[PDB]
RNA sequence: UUCAAAUGAGAACUUUGAAGACUGAAGUGGGGAAAGGUUCCACGUCAACAGCAGUUGGACGUGGGUUAGUCGAUCCUAAGA
RNA sequence: AUAUGGAUUCUUCACGGUAACGUAACUGAAUGUGGAGACGUCGGCGCGAGCCCUGGGAGGAGUUAUCUUUUCUUCUUAACAGCUUAUCACCCCGGAAUUGGUUUAUCCGGAGAUGGGGUCUUAUGGCUGGAAGAGGCCAGCACCUUUGCUGGCUCCGGUGCGCUUGUGACGGCCCGUGAAAAUCCACAGGAAGGAAUAGUUUUCAUGCCAGGUCGUACUGAUAACCGCAGCAGGUCUCCAAGGUGAACAGCCUCUAGUUGAUAGAAUAAUGUAGAUAAGGGAAGUCGGCAAAAUAGAUCCGUAACUUCGGGAUAAGGAUUGGCUCUAAGGGUCGAUCAACUUAGAACUGGUACGGACAAGGGGAAUCUGACUGUCUAAUUAAAACAUAGCAUUGCGAUGGUCAGAAAGUGAUGUUGACGCAAU
């Protein structure tokens, strides 16, 4: 997942099973003040949902990841 | 995906208010029965289509480059 | 039309284990023209100057044939382990040591 | 198979998480008689039968 | 060591089967340290991992045998296992001959050598197995025009 | 099936190289439906299991991995319910 | 969601073509009609794609005592878009027996042939854009290294009863004539709305925004499924190279994949599996059980009987290699180019030649069932069942046969005696 941050400009999150792509995109913008290009999601074999959130070229995922704390 | 053959139409596309990028490609190919010549392709990136103009005259090609709008971002080779 | 083939033998000759004159003589009596050997009737001409072997032919000749004959010449003198036939550009070749 | 309903996949997910050995520190608790997980499952020995 | 995973990655990177991958037996230490596909590509570049050549399946004897058949060899009664129909259907022979005869009749009529009345008579004779080959039809036309 | 090297306390059985062979395109090749459910991949590891062996494994321990406006489901109706 | 450009209107809702019809566009409510969705199987023929085979040339590799201008390998082009490309069908001119045209296959024409000139469907192919900047094959340089940098070439043809598959026009067959619906479009119709200082068209072009939810790893089987198991069993389907040959047969090879099944030593008896035998030839045995013999192809020859279709590969004979030649059978326009088919003749050998592989024993009669077909999963495949044919029985719907505890309930019946039901 960390390889996708500095290379693909993509942030990886674990999200609730009840959230769709509309809600995931809205939540990321409000919590982190960034722009989302697209969202891809999958249901993991352990029963949790993982979302691939790619930011627009105007933002750097690595800078956002450091600000969050990871 | 689309090819144009009229130069006057090409200049109208370059200032269509949705075109931001363009590229120039140089090909070293041979003619019907002579030695190889220089072929240049002018490609205009539209919102939904890519327009390609190909001119086989090097002398007429250099004039087209100088006539391109300065605001257009042009990629070389 | 006629076609020209040039072989650069500078590197093997500088060492002294290769003789351009002997190699040039090999192409005279081993090139087949419209059948067997000995039919170089103003069709195939090979000239050497001590550093470049130049072959001009108007009959059926090709780079593959020239390499095939050269490899046979190298194998006959046991030179395959050191000398290699390499094409630098179109119809221009050289021997690498 | 690759084609599976959500209910089946959710059922399979729980069975994966329940298939693990007992933590070591639990055996050190006062009045503990549990040694090994008696409900361990292997995919080739016992089938889920869903 | 255990280089099972290195050979699998090398085959995918090079693009051939695992039977065509050669790992240097004297470079075991550096091969074992190559866990990624990028590291495999470097080992291919410096010659530590090479692609073996394909096994030769020459067609020299096949070509030589085909040349003998084109000269009429190996075609006796002791070399035939199928029936004459199985080797060459009789319908195929008939279709070739009738199309030859009809193509000639149209050519002559268009050229003006034969009028449509004689053409129509010869059209139904060829369909009726009157002429055994193109030569027999040409001779018949000459005799008809000579009388 | 054979020779050698590497690893290891330990090698007829693990890895690499060499050799001899087979499947011979209605395959011992390359993909799927149903069914199974993590067996997939890496690292660590050999008490039990692989009716010999074992340093290997579909075993044991810890982690990683399945991304769709266009592929399916979803919609339609069939015998029927 | 919306704007601009284009088109159209003062003859308000476009023009051209004799016509088939053409186009960048070029109002259309209710209601109605039509099309698409939408369909069996077999046979040969035409065409396309991939594969196969092959020539020249530009690279790389193998062999080289001798021979081989040689053996192997690379030379690729997606969705989509523009122009163009068609058997069939149709239009105009014209008016046919001295009937013509025409398919491998016999069908078409005064209800308008042949012929000349046109229109259309775009399966499909060609060129170009996509696109060489990709991918592929090589050469020359740096170097623990994050690992790259610079160069070239990637071209032009042939062949076909080939293989696989798609498709087109046809033909054969039925007491069998071989789904439905969602959905999309066109037409008929003319309710309304509309121009002159102005409007409509989002079925013409360009531009703007969004597209949720669940599945997606891997095995798919002599180890991941089911049989108590890592069981020689069972379990639906797609792709398919070269040679031999009729062949998806057997046998050998390329690509790819495996080399897994407890081992070592020895070679008694008895076994299991595979084989050979002098002379005799079913004397063996309930019984020719088992085994042997026959076997491909070409030519010759073929009885009783028969429902005239068969019997039939009846029976019974001959030939088959290799090599060097000869004759005949074609395409395009005298010339030039390209396919394996058949027949024949010399020469040659330890008389061998469908040289391995592959591959019918036959005949004279009796009992019985007509035939193809079907059943006792795990001891019986039959003469048993079924079958077409034949005959009998019931019934005209307030009905026959049959179902249900009942019913404002059902099957035959989307049926009607050339039918349904019962033997
Ligand atoms: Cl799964
Ligand atoms: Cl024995
Ligand atoms: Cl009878
Ligand atoms: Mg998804
Ligand atoms: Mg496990
Ligand atoms: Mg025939
Ligand atoms: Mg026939
Ligand atoms: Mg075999
Ligand atoms: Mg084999
Ligand atoms: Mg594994
Ligand atoms: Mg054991
Ligand atoms: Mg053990
Ligand atoms: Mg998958
Ligand atoms: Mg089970
Ligand atoms: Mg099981
Ligand atoms: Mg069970
Ligand atoms: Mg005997
Ligand atoms: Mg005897
Ligand atoms: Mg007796
Ligand atoms: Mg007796
Ligand atoms: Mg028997
Ligand atoms: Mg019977
Ligand atoms: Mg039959
Ligand atoms: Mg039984
Ligand atoms: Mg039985
Ligand atoms: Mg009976
Ligand atoms: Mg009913």
């Amino acid at each position: 997942a960390m390889k996708k941050v500095e290379d693909g400009n993509i942030l990886v999150f674990q999200v609730s099973m009840k959230a769709n792509k509309y809600q995931i995109k809205k939540a990321v913008k409000e919590l982190y003040e960034v722009d989302v290009l697209k969202v891809n999601t999958l249901v993991r074999p352990n029963g949790t949902k993982k979302a691939y959130v790619r930011l627009t070229a105007d933002y750097d995922a690595l800078d956002i990841a450091n600000r969050i704390g990871y | 995906a689309r090819e144009i053959t009229d130069i006057k139409q090409f200049l109208e596309l370059t200032r269509r208010a949705d075109v931001k990028t363009a590229t120039v490609k140089i090909n070293k190919k041979l003619n019907k029965a002579g030695k190889p010549f220089r072929q240049t392709k002018f490609k205009v990136r539209g919102s939904s289509s890519l327009y390609t103009l190909v001119i086989n005259d090097a002398g007429k090609a250099k004039k087209l480059i100088q006539s391109l709008p300065p605001t257009l971002k042009v990629n070389r080779l | 039309i006629a076609k020209t083939f040039t072989v650069d033998v500078s590197s093997p000759t500088e060492n002294g284990v290769f003789d351009p004159a002997s190699y040039a003589k090999y192409l005279i009596d081993h090139i087949k023209v419209e059948g067997a050997v000995g039919n170089l009737g103003n069709a195939v001409t090979v000239t050497e100057d001590g550093t470049v072997v130049t072959v001009v032919s108007t009959a059926k000749f090709s780079g593959k044939y020239l390499k095939y004959l050269t490899k046979k010449y190298l194998k006959k003198n046991q030179l395959r382990d050191w000398i290699r036939f390499v094409s630098t550009k179109t119809n221009e070749y050289r021997l690498a040591f | 198979s690759s084609h599976k309903t959500f209910r089946i996949k959710r059922f399979l997910a729980k069975k994966q998480k329940q298939n693990r050995p007992i933590p070591q520190w639990i055996r050190m608790k006062t009045g503990n008689k549990i040694r090994y997980n008696s409900k361990r499952r292997h995919w080739r020995r016992t089938k889920l039968g869903l | 060591a255990n280089l099972r995973t290195q050979k699998r990655l090398a085959a995918s990177v090079v693009g051939v089967g695992k039977r065509k991958v050669w790992l240097d037996p004297n470079e075991t230490s550096e091969i074992a340290q190559a866990n990624s596909r990028n590291a495999i590509r470097k080992l291919v570049k410096n010659g530590t991992i090479v692609k073996k050549a394909v096994t030769v399946h020459s067609k020299s004897r096949t070509r030589a045998h085909a040349q003998s058949k084109r000269e009429g060899r190996h075609s006796g009664y002791g070399k035939r296992k199928g029936t004459r129909e199985a080797r060459l259907p009789s319908q195929v022979v008939w279709i070739r001959r009738l199309r030859v005869l009809r193509r000639l009749l149209a050519k002559y009529r268009d050229a003006g050598k034969i009028d449509k009345h004689l053409y129509h008579v010869l059209y139904k004779e060829s369909k009726g197995n009157a002429f055994k080959h193109k030569r027999a039809l040409v001779e018949h036309i000459i005799q008809a025009k000579a009388d």
